[PDB]
């Protein structure tokens, strides 16, 4: 594992000791070559897992969500190389150690043997996402979104810290292994209720969870495209991936104490889609959407079988991507019109006719068309939670039905129609654009024909 | 060995060919709608042989050929069924198609972008075969999205009209109403029957129970634009005329029917679902003849047409009989398609005029068409002999000899009627009449691609009912001896629409002029279902959606709670811990308090 | 009513103005300069590299790859009628019971 | 005389049927000329801002600009918590949640009971 | 489509064919020139049906504002020319 | 290039906040109408008709010809309700109730009918179809180690 | 459409508009067209009989009443020409249209192609570059204090002068361009 992570380590003297004018260079090509490297962890078993050492393994869980770390690196840096040019040369080594730290951090979390250390480096990437929002970002509500997006995780984490060492002291030991070898059932008391809610709500409040999404939007909207492109492709994956390693100590009692929670997103899938239809802003639009996907997800993880874990993990990747895609999608235009909002700029298609090809291909992938794997995931947890109950789908279905409308609203609105008169420095789009979109979809539609690389290890 | 499979899966392969080479240089040139004309011809020339194949012997073959994925005990492979109805379906849908581009090289000559319709065409196509030829339900539903996507990119052709981009909206949105269904179908047979591969589903459900075939219904009437869910495929003629007359008439809206038909074993075990696809298609039926009744647009009038056959589909569906309702379809897609070609060339003659008020005496200043158009109108109405009568007779034979429903019979027989009157309000009112077209006279039909495409469908619509039903095998037990009055009850019906039709249509020459009536009123603005279905529910939601959605809950209340709440407090106690004047008087004498409070407290 | 004095002038400065603007839109002879450069018998190519390749290699693909694995391609089994006789085995069917003719 | 046409929210009444354009004053032309006459001040701002070539940018619109920041970050400063606004909320926020609760623990509990009692036939019910 | 690019002369000669057809008008004293109130006599009626006259002729409908400032018919030809953009 | 005074407020309280608001706005005093002054933020921003976007008029030249709007006029709170693409409020030739009444109507009469046409249904003047071996016990779901109960059936 | 508004409409205006649209749903009604000629003649003379009344209150009482029977016997599904806000054409050539600006975005290997048509641009640009010099300060000079009263233009006085604001109303794109 080591091999992944000294070379990210050695980004960052390579990032300070290049040239004024080749850091954009080095830093892409090494970041394309470490992610090549990383693609080797994909070879996974039936069996445990690959336990590197006593501080670092990989699974068929974390094999996918480390090579998608790996792989977005470049792309945000060409994303963000468009907006710095009027930068200094340290302030942009700054941004690119920045983005390094963060990927640094989200390799070590991903990995984790022991279950503190993994606590530590998920607190730890809070510190670089928040230097890039409150720091890098153009508006003025950006020190406020910064202290929403620090202050919720914060106080869902602070408790986690005191389940965790009551955990080790108990039990005696936090390694993931020994966790899930000497797993006991959980006995239904106050104390363990506490414990329950203190071990979940800390991974529930990173989802996010319908009523504690409200740090989203704004941490969205107020950050730089490569905040956005980080926090809704891996960030949001976070939560995920805590609950999925923390349920086995958790039982029986989440068979009853999910009851609040599945509601909150069994409706609030609905709700926030709802929501998506009536936004200004294409931004806003995109984080809503990916709010009710993650209540989608957290659905899945809470019903706690196979076919939901499945679901749940090919649902993350595949959000994660469209996620970042249509977040490309929407700065590509902002930088041309520099209004951010969807009613200004429309008929896009009679002049950036490629970029609607793209945008086509991100809705028809947010939309949930067969055979993308966001529809795998979609059906996995539709079916599962069918089994959990026959009057699910209702609402499954009316979700869906919603998703497929507001897709393509944000298609229709600001591709078809009339060109609004008064914008006339559309420029043509630039090949850089092109071949990040391109980046962002070809995975997908290859990932497509070996699904079984990103459906988690209950495949 | 076995040529059969390799020819089958050949058809679909050499169809997908147009696709990888639209990146070549062929694309940008103005060769390529030749190039995928010639394309489709030879794969309808080659899919000929595996059902004369069939023909001869009965031929049926499973091809589990790629082994996609496999999740514990279920198995997700590539699977291709190519029994009777694949293998006859085939073929009608590559020469109807055929003939459509052939039709098309004529019609959007004038459109800048070309290929990109024919390449649009033959995606459609593409995805159509993979829906029907599926043999799980997850092909099947890639074909079912597939059409759907398509339907929606063609029917917007002019993103620069809204009602064009609407109009694809409102289909997706019902076809996405089917699709609950679907998936709830999906869900129920992974869960119950542990596979969603035919075999397996057909082998464990001897008594299918409700919920399933619920949900199977619900996505053929979503998709084939039934009684609950019509309004999206009359709205669904923003598009081009050749789109219209391949997808909307033909081809993709026969999905339904066609879902039906494939799991028609676990139909024939519940009672209750069959009785509500009778009932279900016996009210599509005959509100969509009403509404065609008074309609003033032909390509309107030819769409309520088509919900009106795929109702009575549906009818032959509920009454158990699927191959019946299969061999309708074969005919339905030859003679409407021809009606839409003519009706389409009549409109590129009067200068893309598409209402009947403003065309007048084309009887005679266009006779190929006229004359295509009365052999298609003959053959739809159920006039002996022709492509229509084997099926339609068929069905009015076989719904008046069951055990249905008494309501259901005379919605069918008012339906037949009605259709009878529509098809003689469009002989009446576009070719016997004075002209009333501008004065500029651009009439032509002197081409001789559009002559050919006509002719074909028009030989089709004569012989090919005769020579279809004469070589399958029998299917159903026949229904030998009739009462006299009963079996030429559809005649009878035929010739009384007729005679009323023309009746109520010579009285528009009178000088007289009186207000419509209620019932017509009715009639005209579609039931008023449009109306107030497209008023009332979709404000009611956004509304909502600005409204309890995002200001009360999330902008005003969830932030009222967690964040304002904590700040407000924090704020309030930061003062209060704070707020001293640096006196050391107060400060010792709060010492002296806290040192009693310590010796009087804790000891 | 009628045009204002105003409003002819105006009107018709700009239709002389827009009819200057559309003759200029028209083409010369010489307008598209095309720089080159470079690097039955349709009827027969096409019927060999679009339909004889892919039937070759969708025949090949399924005789020697999908066949070899167990019931990846099965066959309806072939009807059986009174008198039929079996290539394999050789057996003939017996006859039926002689059922009553007549009309 | 004729049945009369009854306008609604979702289906207004047409301008030549309103009788308010028929009562006609000199207040009300003044206040048609002096809305043409804002509504012309804009048109020729926005037609001079227009047809400069020097501008090589997007008009920004005030209106558009207001219109945004009213819907998106005026609501919290502008509410006041009243009844209407409490119970409102409290409704459409909690009572759709304790709906679906309900609905859905009556369905597991009966789902349960059927399993403990044995009569559910869960035949070839593998995967879940 | 196929529609032949009409010309100026042809639309003049469409608008004064169909004004000669007028009874209520005589052809030799209306002109290209000739105004309808003052140098015809006729009715603000007569302009109007005179307006939907050429809309049906030419298929496409006029607005009412604009067709009731459309006095004489050089400027009928120049608005028709106008809107449908033919050169000469 | 925007200042901090055009950006809406708070609801006027006086006439001469209620006339400056009006003059932010782009629109006359006596025209202007804010929204009530309840919980619900709308605050200063004006009570525009709630007319559809498509009930404009579509002959007058507009600065955004597609949603018939002009540049600088007040926005309506739900524009994006009322697109042309949306729910539209543009006048019928049938009233509202009339039609919601014949719909109901019609639909309410269709089901009744079909449901009495399931109580009295229609079939033909023949016996019940008769099939030879035990009603084809053996190859409707088989058994064959059971012997059910023989069937025979009556030759007339 | 060409035509400025005016702040109002007259009593005159209205009642023309009220035949112009009724005519159309009467022609509309009667398909053939000597019975649509016939009920016409009868339409104009049960329409000029009024044509002579001379106060106001009775003329405003009328018009008001023809209205209302008009809406109730308004033929719901009226003709509509092809290219009409109503039509089956509308708005189908919108997407064909698209502006002259994209042409100073072109590469220079595609500006080689077409040059006479790109001079004669240039030309173009350099006499709107003049004239909007000049139309600024006949604009200003020309609009009366307090800002303008109707959306009305003056057209050009002097000799080289242009109408004011003439650039984006004589370059429009095409009615059907491709
Ligand atoms: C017992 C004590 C519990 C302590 C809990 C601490 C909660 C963490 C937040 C503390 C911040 C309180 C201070 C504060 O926000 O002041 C109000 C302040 C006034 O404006 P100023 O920016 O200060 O003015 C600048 C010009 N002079 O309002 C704000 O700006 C708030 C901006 C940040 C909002 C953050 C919201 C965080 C709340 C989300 C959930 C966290 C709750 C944690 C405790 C809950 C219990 C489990
Ligand atoms: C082209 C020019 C080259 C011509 C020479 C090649 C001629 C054929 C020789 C190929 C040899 C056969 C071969 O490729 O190996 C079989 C190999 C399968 O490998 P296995 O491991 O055995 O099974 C899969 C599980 N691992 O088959 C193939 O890969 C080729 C055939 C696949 C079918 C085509 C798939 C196209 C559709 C793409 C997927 C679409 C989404 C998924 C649909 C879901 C449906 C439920
Ligand atoms: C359950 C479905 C709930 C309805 C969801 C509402 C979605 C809200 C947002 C939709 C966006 C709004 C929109 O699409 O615009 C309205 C749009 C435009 O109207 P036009 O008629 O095309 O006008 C064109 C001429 N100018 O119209 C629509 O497409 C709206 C359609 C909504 C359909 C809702 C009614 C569905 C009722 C289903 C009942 C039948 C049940 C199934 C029966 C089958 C038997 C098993
Ligand atoms: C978005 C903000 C969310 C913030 C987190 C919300 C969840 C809060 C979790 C509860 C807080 C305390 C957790 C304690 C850590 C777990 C350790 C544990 O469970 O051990 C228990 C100890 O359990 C406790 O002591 C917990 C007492 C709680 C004290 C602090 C109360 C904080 C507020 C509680 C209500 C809110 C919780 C849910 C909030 C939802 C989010 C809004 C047993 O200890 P013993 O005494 O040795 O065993 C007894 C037998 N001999
Ligand atoms: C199926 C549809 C049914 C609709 C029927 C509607 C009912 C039709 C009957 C309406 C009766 C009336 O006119 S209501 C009568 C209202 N009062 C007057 O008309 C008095 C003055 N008339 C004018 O001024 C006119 O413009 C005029 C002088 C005619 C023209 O003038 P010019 O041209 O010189 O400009």
């Amino acid at each position: 594992m080591l091999k992944i992570i000294i070379p990210t380590t050695m980004l960052l003297p390579m990032t300070w000791m290049s040239k004024h004018n080749m850091i954009w260079i080095n830093a892409t090509v090494h970041s394309l070559l470490i992610s090549l490297i990383s693609l080797s962890l994909l070879n996974q078993l039936g069996e445990n897992s690959l336990n590197f050492s006593l501080t670092f393994f990989s699974d068929s869980l974390s094999a996918p969500l480390l090579v998608l770390t790996t792989w977005l690196l470049p792309l945000m840096l060409m994303a963000s190389q468009s907006h710095l040019s009027k930068e200094t040369t340290t302030r942009k080594k700054l941004y690119i150690t920045m983005l390094i730290l963060l990927q640094l951090f989200l390799i070590m979390t991903f990995t984790a043997t022991e279950l503190i250390l993994f606590y530590i480096l998920f607190e730890a990437t809070l510190v670089p996402t928040l230097i890039i929002i409150t720091r890098w970002g153009n508006q003025t509500e950006r020190l406020n979104a910064g202290l929403y997006f620090l202050f919720y995780t914060l106080a869902g984490s602070l408790p986690l810290l005191v389940a965790l060492v009551y955990i080790q002291n108990t039990t005696g030991s936090l390694n993931f292994l020994i966790i899930h070898y000497w797993s006991h059932p959980l006995s239904n008391s106050w104390s363990n209720i506490f414990m329950w809610l203190a071990c979940i709500m800390a991974f529930m409040v990173k989802m996010p969870l319908y009523g504690l999404h409200l740090w989203l939007p704004k941490a969205h909207v107020e950050a730089p495209i490569a905040g956005s492109m980080v926090l809704a492709a891996v960030l949001l994956k976070l939560g995920g991936y805590g609950m999925m390693r923390i349920t086995t100590i958790l039982n029986p009692l989440t068979n009853y104490m999910a009851y609040p929670f599945l509601m909150l997103s069994m409706w609030g899938m609905i709700m926030t889609s709802s929501i998506c239809l009536r936004q200004t802003d294409l931004k806003s639009l995109i984080a809503y959407s990916s709010v009710s996907h993650m209540a989608l997800v957290i659905v899945a993880i809470m019903i706690q079988t196979p076919w939901s874990f499945m679901g749940a993990t090919a649902l993350m990747i595949a959000h994660g991507l469209t996620s970042s895609m249509l977040f490309c999608l929407a700065n590509t235009n902002y930088e041309r019109v520099h209004s951010r909002t969807m009613i200004l700029a429309r008929g896009l298609q009679t002049l950036l006719p490629l970029m609607a090809t793209w945008w086509l291909v991100a809705s028809l992938t947010n939309l949930a068309l067969p055979p993308s794997i966001n529809l795998i995931g979609e059906l996995f947890i539709i079916t599962a939670s069918f089994s959990w109950s026959n009057i699910t789908i209702i609402l499954m279905g009316m979700n869906m039905m919603i998703t497929a409308l507001y897709s393509l609203y944000m298609l229709i609105t600001t591709q078809r129609g009339k060109y609004t008169h008064h914008i006339n420095n559309i420029k043509p789009s630039f090949t850089r654009e092109n071949a990040l979109m391109a980046l962002h979809i070809l995975p997908l539609l290859l990932l497509t024909l070996n699904p079984k690389m990103i459906l988690g290890p209950l495949y | 060995m076995n040529p059969f499979a390799s020819l089958t899966l050949t058809t679909l392969t050499i169809l997908t060919i147009p696709i990888m080479m639209s990146n070549s240089n062929i694309y940008k040139t103005n060769l390529y709608p030749n190039y995928v004309k010639t394309t489709v011809s030879y794969a309808f020339t080659l899919s000929l042989v595996p059902l004369l194949m069939f023909m001869h012997t009965g031929q049926e073959m499973i091809i589990s050929n790629w082994h996609w994925m496999t999740l514990q005990t279920v198995e997700l492979s590539l699977s291709f069924k190519m029994d009777y109805f694949s293998v006859m379906f085939i073929p009608v849908a590559l020469f109807v198609t055929w003939s459509i581009m052939e039709f098309s090289m004529w019609y959007m000559h004038s459109d800048p972008f070309i290929n990109r319709f024919f390449k649009y065409l033959l995606l459609f196509l593409i995805t159509m075969m993979i829906l029907v030829t599926a043999n799980n339900l997850f092909q099947l539903f890639i074909g079912w999205e597939g059409v759907g996507i398509m339907s929606f990119l063609l029917i917007g052709w002019w993103h620069g009209r809204t009602d064009a981009n609407t109009a694809a909206l409102q289909a997706i949105l019902y076809n996405r109403i089917g699709d609950i269904g679907f998936v709830l179908s999906m869900a129920w047979f992974l869960t119950h029957s542990n596979a969603w591969d035919l075999q397996q589903i057909f082998m464990l459900n001897n008594e299918c129970p409700n919920m399933p075939l619920i949900g199977l219904l619900l996505a053929a009437a979503g998709k084939s634009a039934q009684f609950g869910l019509h309004p999206w495929l009359p709205s669904a003629m923003e598009g081009p005329t050749p789109v219209s007359a391949l997808l909307h008439s033909s081809t993709m809206v026969v999905a339904g029917v066609f879902l039906l038909i494939r799991f028609y074993p676990l139909m024939e075990t519940n009672k209750l679902v069959q009785t509500m696809t009778l009932c279900l298609g016996a009210i599509t039926t005959l509100f969509t003849a009403l509404c065609a009744i008074t309609q003033n647009d032909i390509k309107k009038i030819v769409a309520f047409s088509t919900s009106s056959q795929l109702g009575l589909m549906m009818v032959t569906i509920g009454i158990n009989q699927p191959h019946l309702a299969f061999l309708h379809i074969c005919m339905h897609a030859f003679f409407k398609a021809m009606l839409f070609m003519c009706s389409g060339s009549i409109i590129h003659s009067l200068n893309d005029e598409q209402d009947i008020r403003k065309m007048g005496g084309l009887y005679k200043a266009m006779p190929f068409t006229t004359t295509a158009l009365i052999i298609g109108s003959l053959a739809l109405t159920g006039m002996p002999y022709l492509t229509g009568f084997y099926s339609k007779d068929l069905i009015i034979e076989a719904v008046n000899m069951s055990y249905t429903n008494a309501w259901a019979l005379l919605m069918t027989l008012i339906a037949t009627s009605l259709t009878a009157a529509y098809s003689t309000r469009i002989i009446f009112f576009a070719f016997l009449g004075k002209p009333r077209f501008p004065p500029l006279v651009l009439i032509n039909e002197n081409n001789p691609l559009l002559i050919n495409s006509i002719k074909r469908l028009l030989i089709g619509s004569i012989f090919a009912g005769f020579i279809i039903s004469n070589n399958i095998p029998p299917m159903t037990v026949p229904n030998t001896t009739m009462p006299l009055y009963m079996k030429m009850t559809a005649l009878i019906v035929t010739i009384m629409g007729f005679m009323l039709a023309l009746e109520l249509n010579n009285t528009t020459y009178y000088l007289k002029f009186k207000y419509p009536s209620q019932t017509y009123k009715f009639s005209n603005m579609l039931g008023y279902y449009p109306s107030i279905m497209h008023r009332l529910p979709t404000y009611h939601n956004l509304s909502m959606s600005q409204k309890s959605a995002s200001s009360l809950l999330d902008l005003i209340w969830l932030e009222t709670i967690l964040p304002k709440t904590t700040s407000f407090i924090q704020m309030k106690m930061s003062i209060m811990v704070s707020n001293q004047k640096g006196l050391i008087k107060l400060y010792f004498l709060s010492f002296l308090i806290t040192i009693m409070i310590s010796m009087t407290l804790f000891n | 009513s009628g045009y204002t004095p105003d409003e002819k002038l105006r009107l018709q400065q700009l239709r002389e103005l827009r009819r200057r603007w559309l003759k200029d839109q028209e083409l010369s002879p010489r307008e598209p300069v095309l720089p080159p450069r470079r690097v039955t018998y349709r009827h027969s190519i096409f019927a060999v590299t679009h339909v004889l390749i892919p039937v070759w290699i969708i025949h090949y693909y399924l005789k020697y790859h999908v066949t070899a694995k167990p019931y990846t391609v099965v066959e309806r089994k072939p009807r059986i009628f009174p008198g039929d006789t079996i290539l394999e085995t050789g057996e003939v069917i017996p006859l039926m019971k002689e059922f009553p003719d007549q009309h | 005389s004729f049945p009369k046409y009854k306008p609604s929210r979702l289906a207004t009444l047409p301008a030549t049927l309103d009788p308010a354009e028929y009562d006609i004053s000199p207040e009300t032309r003044k206040a048609q000329a002096e809305r043409l006459a804002i509504r012309s001040r804009l048109k020729r701002e926005y037609l001079l801002q227009y047809n400069d070539p020097n501008r090589l940018g997007v008009i920004e619109d005030p209106a558009l600009i207001r219109w945004t920041y009213a819907r998106s970050a005026n609501i919290y400063p502008n509410f006041r918590p009243t009844p209407k606004t409490s119970l409102l909320g409290a409704l459409f926020g909690i009572g759709p949640l304790f709906f679906w609760y309900y609905v859905f623990k009556t369905d597991r509990d009966k789902k349960e009971k059927l399993i403990q009692e044995g009569k559910l036939d869960q035949t070839f019910n593998i995967s879940y | 489509s196929d529609a032949p690019p009409l010309t100026l002369e042809a639309i003049k000669d469409r608008v004064l064919y169909v004004l000669k057809l007028y009874d209520k008008i005589d052809p030799e004293k209306l002109s290209v020139n000739s105004h309808f109130m003052k140098d015809l006599g006729l009715d603000s009626l007569d302009q109007v049906e005179i307006i939907m006259a050429m809309e049906d002729e030419f298929g496409f409908e006029i607005p009412d504002i604009d067709a009731e400032k459309l006095m004489c018919p050089q400027e009928i030809v120049d608005y028709i020319a106008d809107k449908k953009d033919v050169y000469e | 290039h925007v200042t901090k005074d055009m950006f809406p407020g708070p609801y006027p309280k006086t006439p001469e906040e209620r006339a400056a608001a009006a003059k932010k706005y782009n629109m006359r005093v006596e025209d202007y109408e804010p929204y009530p002054d309840d919980g619900m933020g709308y605050g200063d921003y004006p009570k525009l008709p709630d007319r559809s976007q498509q009930e404009r008029d579509p002959w007058y030249d507009w600065d955004h010809p597609d949603l018939r709007l002009n540049w600088g006029e007040p926005i309506h709170w739900d524009l994006d309700m009322y697109i042309r693409n949306r729910v539209d409020t543009s006048p019928t030739p049938v009233s509202w109730n009339t039609m919601c009444k014949h719909l109901f109507g019609f639909v309410a009469f269709m089901l009744f009918m079909f449901w009495v046409g399931e109580i009295y249904p229609s079939y033909q003047p023949v016996g019940p179809k008769q099939y030879p071996y035990n009603d084809l016990y053996l190859e409707r779901g088989g058994d064959p180690t059971k012997e059910p109960e023989p069937v025979v059936h009556y030759e007339i | 459409a060409f035509s400025a508004p005016a702040a109002y409409l007259t009593h005159q205006q209205k009642v023309l508009r009220l035949y112009k649209r009724a005519l159309r749903h009467l022609e509309s009604w009667c398909v053939h067209r000597d019975k649509y000629r016939y009920f016409a003649c009868l339409m104009r003379a049960r329409f000029d009989e009024h044509k002579n009344e001379k106060d106001m209150v009775k003329a405003t009482q009328l018009l008001r009443q023809a209205e209302e029977e008009f809406w109730y016997g308004q033929h719901p599904q009226p003709y509509i020409f092809p290219e009409s806000p109503g039509g089956t054409s509308y708005e189908r050539y919108e997407c064909y249209k698209v502006p002259e600006w994209c042409l100073d975005d072109w590469h220079p290997s595609e500006k080689a192609m077409y040059p006479d048509y790109f001079a004669k641009r240039e030309q173009w640009k350099r006499l709107r570059r003049e004239s909007w010099e000049r139309e600024v300060k006949q604009l200003q000079e020309e609009t009366p204090p307090g800002g303008p009263r109707t959306e009305a233009l003056p057209p050009a006085r002097k000799e080289g002068d242009l109408p004011p604001l003439w650039w984006h109303i004589v370059t429009r794109p095409r009615e059907r361009p491709m």
